[PDB]
């Protein structure tokens, strides 16, 4: 059974570490068991009032520094938005360039949220220092393709040099974890926890591999400088070596999500089975990713590899298309000014009211986005049901190798599991489609390198641009007057996940997937830690 | 024993984070194993909430000290409330963990000078760390700045002492020269050699990208000597430079794609 504590009170966690951002989580728990949430944004900028005024072309700039984790998806959504506001149709190699850099950020995003970011929810780092090396070696020969690094010798090596940092009792990033000493909710056996640890460390290699292969085609990583209006400004991204350069570093990394991340998910996952029964929702939004046509966010819904579409009440039966006038944004719960309720995007307002920490009116800088007055959960567990439900060749294989795997029905996967196996799931599939999709570039840019094309500043227009960024359905809006920016709105996937209630005090993705979260200890409560790292916050993201 | 360091999360995007994490001259696993002690950094640390805040205090507390690096401009608005960690303003928490730290490194542009959040309107109130708090500061700026400055800087400081700084507070060592003294495009710049649009021959040749705004000419920094990633950098992607090290870029170097 799972363990939970009888306690009755209020919990607050703030700061939420690992993760994006500041955010502030308050809880009500009755038995043991959360009976109500609060997801308190805690950092307010305002991208979208120092945009006002400005010249359309430097909109990308100001707004990819919306969030360094989720490096240049913004400046991607913001090209794609004033791309279709001034009526400009990119070149073919642009569309390719553009998503094979959003394809780069998925794998180096997922990468280090699995190890980095989530895995001390699930791993008891200490406790791998009981471990039987040579055990835990046979362990991973048998859940995983061999490989040198997870040899007896290594992992040992992994575990002495881990004995090291802790015997000298300066515990850094650990201190305070809520796995010293034991815990009752942490349940891998030590051999697990050294093999999980060991790639933990290897991981935070691999990122840099994984960033160093964005930044060929991006220009740098963090915040890539290579989409302009048109389309791209890099020539060199087009050509033979450093394509050579960028396929030989994305099999590296995607060699090691086969080898190490996709096994080490799947074995956390069949310990924590009972994780399958927590933190679930009901309505799934994405926008699609990684089109054939991208002429317009009609045509990006439209031809997304990775499909778009909208299911509510959990009915994977009734996949609708995406309706961009559907989307609006609440204030009512938020720290903005009364009377911005129901505003869609390209009449959003953002004039920012503080009342006071804790206020049950006004918790959150995150505006409420609804759509058809639903809240809606967006990120990788989206994008997996949308096209498992649509039924994506690719989606259909990985799924129900994970479904085998655990041996659970579909609809397990309503749930922080079935979120945490999602994210997973899709670095997979990026990878599967990586050596294909730099294959039609390379061959593309070698007839004909046009990269940019021809456009014209309106006087007056609008426009959206659509993305899914790692975290899910992303979108700017924008209005141009007199040739400057009008009116410039982010909706950002974290937006649509962590924000407050609605207009009707509906709660938010998160909000309601904390409802029925065990406390196994109320001065530790790394169950309320498991079902929000799922959702991969980003509160630079859901703020702006 | 390792030195101690105290990293804050202020208002800013986690870029530096990231940045700082790309470091291969000591790996960040090496850094942290062998070389610091890194008792606080809120995006990659295994405590949460109280048990968290428990862990900065126990930092601050150290017998040994601790440096500060600082992430983020600061929010002082509404005394500060527009920002908080902890239930705490940040201006609170950084001049508190400021007072007694062996020194102050500003990573980014944001920490630094301010960054995105006080380019105008600046609804936030936001000022940079040596503004807010008013003391000197070694400053690491760039949007983010390359991890090879950061971790150098760093490295400098605990080993040999405070690196020689310019008017603004950068390492001369990073900043000490302009970027386009070092681009491999100035043989174009110097014969007029301008690429007048994207889509142009001229930038399929590689031609200097000034007419289309590059901020090279007035911008200090390091980037095409030492590179991003081991790959590449802005120019060499066939982008202007945008002077993302320089104070105030957000509203000095705008319109970013012109030289007006
Ligand atoms: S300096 Fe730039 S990269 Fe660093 S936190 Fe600020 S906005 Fe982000
Ligand atoms: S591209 Fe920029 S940095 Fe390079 S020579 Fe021209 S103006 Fe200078
Ligand atoms: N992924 C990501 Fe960041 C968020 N939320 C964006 O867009
Ligand atoms: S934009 Fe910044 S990263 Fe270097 S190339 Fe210019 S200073
Ligand atoms: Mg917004
Ligand atoms: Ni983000």
């Amino acid at each position: 059974p799972t363990p939970q504590s009888t306690f009755t009170g209020p919990i607050v966690v703030d700061p939420i570490t690992r993760i994006e951002g500041h955010l502030r989580i308050m809880v009500e728990v009755e038995n043991g068991k959360v009976k109500d949430a609060w997801s308190s944004s805690q950092l307010f900028r305002g991208l979208e009032i120092i945009l006002k005024g400005r010249d359309p072309r430097d909109a990308q700039h100001f707004t990819q520094r919306a969030c360094g984790v989720c490096t240049y998806v913004h400046a991607l959504a913001s090209s794609r938005c004033v791309d279709d506001a001034v009526k400009v149709s990119i070149p073919a190699n642009a569309r390719m360039m553009r998503n094979l850099v959003m394809a780069s950020q998925y794998l180096h995003d997922h990468l280090v949220h699995f190890y980095h970011l989530h895995a001390l929810d699930w791993v008891d780092v200490t406790a791998a220092l009981k471990a039987d090396p040579n055990k835990a070696a046979k362990l991973a020969a048998s859940i995983a393709p061999a490989r040198p690094g997870n040899s007896a010798k290594a992992l040992k090596a992994v575990q002495d040099k881990l004995k090291a940092f802790v015997e000298s009792g300066q515990l850094g990033i650990f201190t305070n974890a809520y796995f010293l000493g034991g815990h009752k909710a942490y349940y891998l056996p030590p051999e697990v926890d050294l093999i999980a640890t060991a790639h933990y460390l290897e991981a935070l290699h691999m990122q840099v591999k994984a960033a160093s292969a964005m930044a060929i085609l991006g220009g740098k990583n963090p915040h890539t400088q290579f989409t302009v209006v048109g389309g791209c400004s890099n020539y060199q991204g087009l050509t033979k070596d450093p394509l050579a350069n960028y396929l030989a570093l994305s099999k590296e990394v995607c060699q090691f999500v086969n080898e190490c991340y996709i096994p080490d998910l799947l074995a956390v996952a069949g310990f924590y089975k009972d994780w399958g029964g927590i933190g679930g929702t009901s309505n799934y939004l994405a926008f699609g990713e990684f089109a054939t046509d991208d002429s317009s966010p009609e045509k990006h819904l439209a031809t997304s590899q990775f499909p778009s579409g909208v299911i509510t009440g959990r009915d994977l039966g009734k996949v609708d298309n995406v309706d961009l006038g559907a989307i609006y944004e609440d204030v009512k719960y938020s720290w903005y000014a009364p009377g911005g309720d129901g505003k869609h995007p390209y009449d959003g307002v953002t004039d920012p009211k503080y009342t006071k920490l804790d206020d049950k009116d006004h918790y959150s800088w995150m505006k409420a986005p609804r759509y058809k007055g639903k809240a809606m959960e967006v990120g990788p567990l989206a994008r997996t049901f949308i096209a498992y439900a649509k039924g994506q060749p690719d989606f259909k294989k990985v799924v129900d190798m994970v479904l085998g795997k655990l041996s659970v029905p579909a609809t397990a996967l309503h749930s922080t599991l079935g979120r945490t196996a999602a994210r997973g799931i899709e670095t997979a599939i990026v990878c599967a489609n990586m050596e294909k999709w730099i294959k039609e570039m390379a061959d593309s840019g070698a007839k004909d390198n046009t990269l940019c094309a021809k456009w014209e500043m309106p006087e007056e227009s609008k426009g959206v641009g659509l993305a899914d960024a790692p975290r899910g359905a992303l979108s700017h809006w924008i209005r141009i007057k007199g040739k400057k920016i009008d009116n410039f709105q982010l909706v950002v996937p974290s937006t649509w996940n962590l924000g407050p209630r609605g207009a009707q005090g509906d709660k938010s993705p998160v909000e309601e997937a904390l409802i029925g979260t065990p406390i196994a200890d109320p001065k530790r409560p790394v169950e309320i830690l498991r079902t929000v790292h799922a959702f991969d916050p980003c509160i630079a993201c859901g703020v702006h | 024993h390792r030195p101690s360091v105290v990293w804050l999360h202020n208002a800013e995007c986690t870029g530096c984070t990231e940045a700082a994490i790309r470091t291969i001259k000591p790996y960040i696993d090496a850094l942290i194993l062998d070389t610091i002690s890194l008792d606080y950094q809120e995006t990659i640390m295994a405590a949460a909430g109280e048990a968290a805040e428990a862990a900065l205090h126990q930092a601050l507390e150290g017998k040994d000290g601790y440096y500060l690096v600082v992430e983020g401009g600061l929010p002082t608005i509404d005394g500060g409330q527009w920002g908080m960690v902890a239930g705490h303003p940040m201006i609170e928490t950084t001049k508190k963990a400021a007072a007694k730290a062996k020194g102050i490194i500003c990573i980014g542009t944001c920490s630094a000078y301010g960054g995105v959040q006080k380019a105008k309107p600046n609804p936030s109130q936001a000022k940079g760390v040596s503004e807010a708090l008013g003391v000197k500061t070694i400053n690491i700026p760039g949007c983010p700045p390359n991890p090879i400055n950061f971790v150098g800087a760093v490295v400098h400081v605990l080993t040999k002492g405070i690196p020689d700084l310019d008017e603004n507070g950068r390492p001369k060592l990073f900043y000490g020269e302009l970027v386009h003294d070092n681009c491999p495009r100035l043989p174009h710049f110097e014969a007029s050699e301008f690429a007048p649009s994207f889509d142009s021959e001229e930038a399929k040749k590689g031609f200097c990208l000034y007419e289309l705004g590059c901020k090279g000419p007035v911008t200090y920094n390091n980037c095409p000597k030492v590179l991003f990633n081991q790959v590449n950098w802005p120019v060499q992607a066939g982008h202007p430079c945008l002077g993302c090290s320089e104070p105030d870029f957000w509203d000095t170097m705008t319109p970013f794609y012109e030289q007006g």
